[PDB]
RNA sequence: UAAGGUGAUAUGAACCGUUAUAACCGGCGAUUUCCGAAUGGGGAAACCCAGUGUGUUUCGACACACUAUCAUUAACUGAAUCCAUAGGUUAAUGAGGCGAACCGGGGGAACUGAAACAUCUAAGUACCCCGAGGAAAAGAAAUCAACCGAGAUUCCCCCAGUAGCGGCGAGCGAACGGGGAGCAGCCCAGAGCCUGAAUCAGUGUGUGUGUUAGUGGAAGCGUCUGGAAAGGCGCGCGAUACAGGGUGACAGCCCCGUACACAAAAAUGCACAUGCUGUGAGCUCGAUGAGUAGGGCGGGACACGUGGUAUCCUGUCUGAAUAUGGGGGGACCAUCCUCCAAGGCUAAAUACUCCUGACUGACCGAUAGUGAACCAGUACCGUGAGGGAAAGGCGAAAAGAAC
RNA sequence: CGAAGGUGUGCUGUGAGGCAUGCUGGAGGUAUCAGAAGUGCGAAUGCUGACAUAAGUAACGAUAAAGCGGGUGAAAAGCCCGCUCGCCGGAAGACCAAGGGUUCCUGUCCAACGUUAAUCGGGGCAGGGUGAGUCGACCCCUAAGGCGAGGCCGAAAGGCGUAGUCGAUGGGAAACAGGUUAAUAUUCCUGUACUUGGUGUUACUGCGAAGGGGGGACGGAGAAGGCUAUGUUGGCCGGGCG
RNA sequence: UACGGUGCUGAAGCAACAAAUGCCCUGCUUCCAGGAAAAGCCUCUAAGCAUCAGGUAACAUCAAAUCGUACCCCAAACCGA
C-alpha cells in the first residue's frame, strides 16, 4: 500500500525550508523558538 | 592573469594510486589534490609554473567526503604534453 | 486604513449591549469621507480622508493651517 | 611563584619515600614532580622510570641545616628571589 | 623577528612574503610526499607569513 | 608574569624556551571565508548570476571597490499643462534585524465559579500585536479637604474586608485620613530691558576613585598504627590569617591560599576641577492652550452592574463662557470653599534579570536536583510546528597485567 | 587497631523498635536535649528499571529446487569453483528518474548484526573509485502559481496587486563508433566529427530597439502508403563427422 | 598463465523475404468538445551612428567555466518500525 510519506526534497524545501520559514513573521517566530531551544538542525534545509 | 599566490595555493598534494600510477604510465596524467574552489585554468596554470612543464588539459572531480569527517576535496587529472615530471 | 487625516480618529471597539445585556464586543467606526479640498494659496484641490469632524476642523481652521499640522506630523497628502 | 623547580635537590615528606633525597627531574603541570630515584616503580626484570609524586609532598633540602625547609619569595636587586624561611638565605 | 622586518621597506616585504609563500609550498609537497620529518617548519612558516603581511598591513596606513 | 611550553584529547612525533623577544594572562590593535536584517539581482540558507568603475595584464584574463529598500534633506530636470506640480535622477544622513524578564499602548478569550445558566465571574487574565528605556510609566492640582486645613507623582504599611457595589446571588471592593521610603521643580503660548546672566548636555583635558593583568603573605616536629598520616601520643610555634580547597585517612604551621598590605603600559566607568562649545538667566510689562468645556445618542472606565449617578474617556451629532470667566466639592439647586482644563518637560524612592563576579543555604545528591552532573535539546520520533530520553564513580599511583 | 551500608546471630521491650558483635566493607558516623520535615507503601488497569511465567512451546517470511565432486578453513547443507537439476524471461533481464547516500570496488575480520551456521555479507575495519565545450544541471525563456518598487486597502500584524521578478512538469547550440579499469566512461584513450561566442586579419557593405510582422506553436480519433529497427531463410566462410 | 585469465593473430562479413506500437508524421483525413505561453530564431525599421560604428562572408586564433557523474533504483539501498 501507498503510505503517507512520499519525499521530494524539493516539495520539502519549499514547504518547510529556512527560506520558506523566513517568508513569514510567524515562520521566523518558529526559527526564534528554535534557536531559543538550542537545536542543532534549526530546519529541513540540507 | 591568474597570480602568483593563488597558483601557490591551488595545488594541495600529488594523488598517490593504482589509478594515479596506472594514469601517470599510460596517459602520461598525473592525479592531484587541489585547493576545493581551484579551476581548470588555475589548476592548469599552477602546474605549468610551479612544476615547468607543459599541460595538455586538466580534468577535475570532487570526491565526496566518506562519512568519519573526510572533507570534501577535489582531485585533478592533469596531462602534461610530453615533459616527464616526477 | 480608517483613519481620518486631521484629527486621527480610528475605530475603536466596544461592547453591544442587548436588553437582556448580553455583551458581544464589537467596533465604531469613525464616520470616513474622501473629500477634494480646493487649496487657495496652492491652487490646486487636494484630496484628504477626512470624517465629518474633520471637515468641520477645516471650517474653523482653514485648509492651510490644517495641511500644516499634517506635514508637521509628517501625514502625506 | 613556584618554590620547586627543575635544577633543585629535595627531600621527600610522604609516602614510603620519606626522608629520601633527590633532584626534581621533571615538573609536571598537574602539581607533580618527577624527583631522582625515588618513586620506582618496579614491574619486571628490568629498571623502570620513576612516578610522579605530588609537589606538595616534597621540601626544598636546606642542606646547610640538613633539614627540608619552607620557601619565601622576595625581591633583592629588584628580582623575585627564591629564600629559605627557617633561615633567611637566598637560594 | 617582527623587528627587522620593521626596518624593512614594503617593496622588500613584497619579496619577503612572495618567497615565503614559495617555501610553504616547497614544505606543503615534501610533507605531503612522506619526506620533511622535520614536520615543524610548517608551522613556522604560517607564523611567518602572518607576521610578514601584518606588518605589510600596518605599513599600508 | 615566567621555568617551563606547543587548548583538551594525547600517547606520540617534530620541536621551542630558561635572568631578557618559549608559553601564559590583561589592555590596545590588525586579519576576520560563506550564509543570515543580508542589502547588487535571484534562490530550494550557507548557492547561482551580475553590472559599473579603477587599476594590472604574460591578451588567456585577473584583482579591488561600489551598486538593496525606505524616511528625511539638498542638488539637478521636470508630464499631461502655460508656469507649475506629479514624476525621474544623484548624493548625504539615519533606519532595518536580534535579545530573558520588566514597562507603556492597540486588540482580546474560554474553561471555570455562580453547586444548572443567560446578568455576573474568571479577567483585562492567557494569548496576539506594536513601541521604548535602563528602568518605563506617572508627575508639579481646573487635587483633596471642610469653614480647619493640607499641598507634584511613584512605592510600602494602615485605613478595611470597612463604606459601598452586587441575578443585593457567586462574588467584587474604595476612598478620606494617618505612619513611612523618597523628595528640586520648571518651560512655552512674547516682547522690550538686559544681554552667556548663573545655567544642562557635547567634547578636550587635569585629578581622585573604581575596573580590566597581577605582587608579597606566618607559623612543626618527633614517635606509634598503617599501604600511605593529615589520625593517636608527646612537646612546640604562628595568628588582623583556626574562610575554604587540596595533599595517599582526619593538616592553623605541606601546598593553593586566607587576614592584611600593595600594583596598571594602556583602555574604560564614575565623581569633581577647568577650557571651550549650542543653550539660556535676571528684570518689567504682557499673554493665559475652542470644534475645547459642556450637551444629545451609543458604548467604555471609575469598587460603583445606570442605579437617585456625580466624575473621566470618545465613535456619532452638536457646541460655550473666556478671568467682572470657568471647573470641581457623588442626582440637583443656592451659598461659600477650593482650584485653573482644552500645550509641554522632569531626578529620586519603584519593577525586572539573558548576563557577570563574589558569597550563603535545617536546598538536592544520579528514579533526586535543570530535560540534560556523562560531547543533551543530543540519540531518537514526526511531513512539519513540535515532542524528547537513557546514561556518573578502578586505584593513592596505571603500577591498567611482560611472559 | 575498622565509619556508614550490606549480610548473619544472640539478647531485650506492650509495640513501632532498640542493643550487642561475627563476616563483608573501606571512610565516615553521631548518644543527649531541643528544633524543622520531600518523615514511614502492597495494592491507585500507580510510575521507572530489573527479572520471572507460558516454554525451549509457536515460529524461523511465498511449496522456484535441489544433488554431488573438489577447494578453503578450527569448523562448510548455506562461501568459492566445477558439473548437473529446477525457476523468471514484456521479468524475478537490462537501463534510468524520484528518493536514498558510499551501500560501489578491493583487502582483512567474525564480537554484535544477518530469524540457523557462516570461512560469507548491503556487517565491522582499512585502502581505493565518480575525469565532459557536446549528457544533465546551471544557464536564455515562459506556464500554473508565488513574490512584488510604488500603489489600493485593512485596529496593528497584515490582505490584494501594477511595473517587474521568479517558477518546469514545457520551448532555446552542438559526438559518435571501437577499445579500457577491481570498481568511471557519449567524460579516459583511439579514430572520425560537430557547435557557439570572442579576438584579430582580409574582402564587401546599411547598421542599429524596451518597438512592428513572421516563426516557435501545438487537440482527439481514424486510415493508409513509403520505410527502418528487428527477425527468418538461403548463400558464404570457419570448424564437425559423431 | 597467477588457472583468475591475459596477450597475439584473424576467415567470411552477402542476398532474399517478412517487419513494428518506432520513423516519415507536428503529415494526411475526419470530427466537435475547437485544441499553452514566451524566448532562441528570422525579417523590418525608429531614435541615433555616419569615409565611423556595426553587419556579412572567408580565414586564423582562443574560449566553452562551475557543478552532477560511484552504487541501488518494481528494490535487502526508495516508501512501509
Amino acid at each position: 500500500m501507498k503510505r503517507t510519506f512520499q519525499p521530494s526534497v524539493l516539495k520539502r524545501n519549499r514547504s518547510h525550508g529556512f527560506r520558506a520559514r523566513m517568508a513569514t513573521k510567524n515562520g521566523r517566530q518558529v526559527l526564534a523558538r528554535r534557536r531559543a531551544k538550542g537545536r542543532a538542525r534549526l530546519t529541513v534545509s540540507k | 592573469m591568474i597570480r602568483e599566490e593563488r597558483l601557490l595555493k591551488v595545488l594541495r598534494a600529488p594523488h598517490v594510486s593504482e589509478k594515479a600510477s596506472t594514469a601517470m604510465e599510460k596517459s602520461n596524467t598525473i592525479v592531484l589534490k587541489v585547493a576545493k574552489d581551484a579551476t581548470k585554468a588555475e589548476i592548469k596554470a599552477a602546474v605549468q609554473k610551479l612544476f615547468e612543464v607543459e599541460v595538455e588539459v586538466v580534468n577535475t572531480l570532487v570526491v565526496k567526503g566518506k562519512v568519519k569527517r573526510r572533507s570534501d576535496w577535489k582531485k585533478a587529472y592533469v596531462t602534461l604534453k610530453e615533459g616527464q615530471n616526477l | 486604513s480608517r483613519v481620518c487625516q486631521v484629527t486621527g480618529k480610528r475605530p475603536v471597539t466596544g461592547n453591544n449591549r442587548s436588553h437582556a445585556l448580553n455583551a458581544t464586543k464589537r467596533r465604531f467606526l469613525p464616520n470616513l469621507h474622501s473629500h477634494r479640498f480646493w487649496v487657495e494659496s496652492e491652487k490646486r484641490f487636494v484630496t484628504l480622508r477626512v470624517s465629518a469632524k474633520g471637515m468641520r476642523v477645516i471650517d474653523k481652521k482653514g485648509i492651510d493651517t490644517v495641511l500644516a499640522e499634517l506635514r508637521a506630523r509628517g501625514e502625506k497628502y | 611563584a613556584a618554590k620547586i623547580r627543575r635544577d633543585d635537590e629535595v627531600i621527600v615528606l610522604t609516602g614510603k619515600d620519606k626522608g629520601k633525597r633527590g633532584k626534581v627531574k621533571n615538573v609536571l603541570s598537574s602539581g607533580k614532580v618527577i624527583v631522582e630515584g625515588i618513586n620506582l616503580v618496579k614491574k619486571h626484570g628490568i629498571v623502570e622510570k620513576e612516578a610522579a609524586i605530588q609537589v606538595s609532598n616534597v621540601a626544598i633540602f636546606n642542606a646547610a641545616t640538613g633539614k627540608a625547609d619552607r620557601v619565601g619569595f622576595r625581591f633583592e636587586d629588584g628580582k623575585k628571589v627564591r629564600f629559605f624561611k627557617s633561615n633567611s638565605e637566598t637560594i | 623577528k617582527a623587528k627587522e622586518l620593521r626596518e624593512k621597506s614594503v617593496e622588500e616585504l613584497n619579496t619577503e612574503l612572495l618567497n615565503l609563500l614559495r617555501e610553504q609550498f616547497n614544505l606543503r609537497m615534501q610533507a605531503a610526499s612522506g619526506q620533511l620529518q622535520q614536520s615543524h617548519l610548517l608551522k613556522q612558516v604560517r607564523r611567518d607569513v602572518a607576521r610578514v603581511k601584518t606588518l605589510l598591513n600596518e605599513k599600508a596606513g
